[PDB]
């Protein structure tokens, strides 16, 4: 259960994340395909190569998901509805699949962003990731 | 942990340019912040309720710089991480009954400061080689 | 996220645990304590023997605190407030705790209710007792 | 796994009344059910979508016989899990890459599972016995 800050520290956070939103959802895609490769497993049709543009494509499509998922943070079932049903019921995604994307996520907006990353700006991500991660795992 | 050298040596040339008694109690700081219920082990280090608070902490600082130095042990001794933690793993398990998923919490908090530190420096196969250290230690650490 | 589904599952099998659930819950905790021995340091000032009044008066709370959840299905976060502040601000409990927990309350519930223990209901408990352990760890 | 000698012997009699063609199965069914994400790795079995399905599956029940048998083969060698799971460790991780997680998640299915069949025989003292057992067995796989 997301705290009301932790809600406001998460918004102002990816607000100041803005535009570059694509760059860092490829760059985190990246980051956890070369530190855990196991999850290379769940995409055997992509180029998992540096400099991809299928990895570019899907970490800017999963950083647009995210920004929905801010814009939606307290009706995240509803929002993140088709991408549940996609992640839980077609392709049944390990959950430590999603703590590690989570991770990678986290260093990049530490190495990206350090004066943003406070330590409440961390607590206040790892908790909002964590929320987004139980919805689309989760099958309803 | 087993490393190919080009890992290994860029993970001792980051090493080399870490200021432990910043970093060390950062890590410990951070990871008491983002999973609270990590102070019960710390209680007894004084006021731990606000950020600010923990990051401000003398006795948080300095058993980062402990916590810090045991990391660089074992980092010097990557192929016998098992022999190296054995009376911290002992210490952890029989006297301060802490989780082995709470060693891979503070290994991924500490990576987690290494990239906030060095930023573009830190890189993903830097990295991904980190990561496998870290693995290592809590590996060591919970046997 | 629950579903209707296991909602009503749940629902159900708690309804037909009934007045069973103080000693069904002074089991689960005597359970937790005797396959998980470190769960026994949350309880320094218990005495946790067998047969132990205070582990039965502890039980019946736990057993109690199941039951306005099942209750408050939809409206966790703030039925179970209370015990959140007390787990999460207070007590300090580590949600591996609460795993395990969950784990004996599924133990005692297979024992005790074998023709209720579908594959179905024991998915169907298993989710809730997750939500419910979420909750409690969470601060917020 | 190191157990006393009255748990091993409580151990012992209650694997001996274990049905394995029926709990072996029905366990695996059960894991698959309550895990759906463990359908991944089963989906040349065939039809699992419906609980009833999945525990209506030969293939399932045939597997679950085949889980058990490697389960009764760690309750015969419990000084030597590692060396017994030796061979499955590495299918499961180099082939399978199956997280380890899923293996106490699977323990913990077959626990339940006895405790479903034994009712009352299935006394805490033995829980806490066959509980240790599988976090053995888990670890020796998860090697
Ligand atoms: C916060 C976490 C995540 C978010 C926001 C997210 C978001 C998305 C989005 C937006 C899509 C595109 C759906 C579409 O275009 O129809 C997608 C697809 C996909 N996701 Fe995720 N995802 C997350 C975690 C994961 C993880 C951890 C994995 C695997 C380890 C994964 C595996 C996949 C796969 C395989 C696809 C299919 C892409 C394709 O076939 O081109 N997802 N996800
Ligand atoms: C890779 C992970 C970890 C490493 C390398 C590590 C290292 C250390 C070191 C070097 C000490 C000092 C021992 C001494 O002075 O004799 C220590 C003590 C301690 N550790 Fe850790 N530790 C780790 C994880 C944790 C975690 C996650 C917690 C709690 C959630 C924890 C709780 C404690 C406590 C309470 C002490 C004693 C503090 C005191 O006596 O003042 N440790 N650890
Ligand atoms: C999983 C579901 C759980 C429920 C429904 C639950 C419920 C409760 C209830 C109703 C109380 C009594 C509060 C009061 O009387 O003011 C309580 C207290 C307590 N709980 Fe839990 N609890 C759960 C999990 C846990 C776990 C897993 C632990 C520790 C491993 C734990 C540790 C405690 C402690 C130490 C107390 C204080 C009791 C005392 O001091 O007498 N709880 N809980
Ligand atoms: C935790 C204890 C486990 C034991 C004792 C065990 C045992 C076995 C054994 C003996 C086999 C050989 C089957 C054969 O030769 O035909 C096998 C294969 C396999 N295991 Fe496990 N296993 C365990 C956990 C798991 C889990 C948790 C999963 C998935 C979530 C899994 C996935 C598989 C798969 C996919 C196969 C191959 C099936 C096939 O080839 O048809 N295992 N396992």
């Amino acid at each position: 259960v997301l705290s009301p800050a932790d809600k406001t520290n998460v918004k102002a956070a990816w607000g100041k994340v803005g535009a570059h939103a694509g760059e860092y959802g490829a760059e985190a895609l990246e980051r956890m395909f070369l530190s855990f490769p196991t999850t290379k497993t769940y995409f055997p049709h992509f180029d998992l190569s540096h400099g991809s543009a299928q990895v570019k494509g899907h970490g800017k499509k999963v950083a647009d998901a995210l920004t929905n998922a801010v814009a939606h943070v307290d009706d995240m079932p509803n929002a993140l509805s088709a991408l549940s049903d996609l992640h839980a019921h077609k392709l049944r995604v390990d959950p430590v699949n999603f703590k590690l994307l989570s991770h990678c996520l986290l260093v990049t907006l530490a190495a990206h962003l350090p004066a943003e990353f406070t330590p409440a700006v961390h607590a206040s991500l790892d908790k909002f990731l964590a929320s987004v991660s139980t919805v689309l795992t989760s099958k309803y | 942990v087993h490393l190919t050298p080009e890992e290994k040596s860029a993970v001792t040339a980051l090493w080399g340019k870490v200021n432990v008694d910043e970093v060390g109690g950062e890590a410990l700081g951070r990871l008491l912040v983002v999973y609270p219920w990590t102070q019960r082990f710390f209680e007894s280090f004084g006021d731990l309720s606000t950020p600010d608070a923990v990051m401000g902490n003398p006795k948080v600082k300095a058993h980062g710089k402990k916590v810090l130095g045991a990391f660089s042990d074992g980092l010097a001794h990557l192929d016998n991480l098992k022999g190296t933690f054995a009376t911290l793993s002992e210490l952890h398990c029989d006297k301060l009954h802490v989780d082995p998923e709470n060693f891979r919490l503070l290994g991924n908090v500490l990576v987690c400061v290494l990239a906030h530190h060095f930023g573009k420096e830190f890189t993903p196969p830097v990295q991904a080689a980190y990561q496998k250290v870290v693995a290592g230690v809590a590996n060591a650490l919970a046997h």
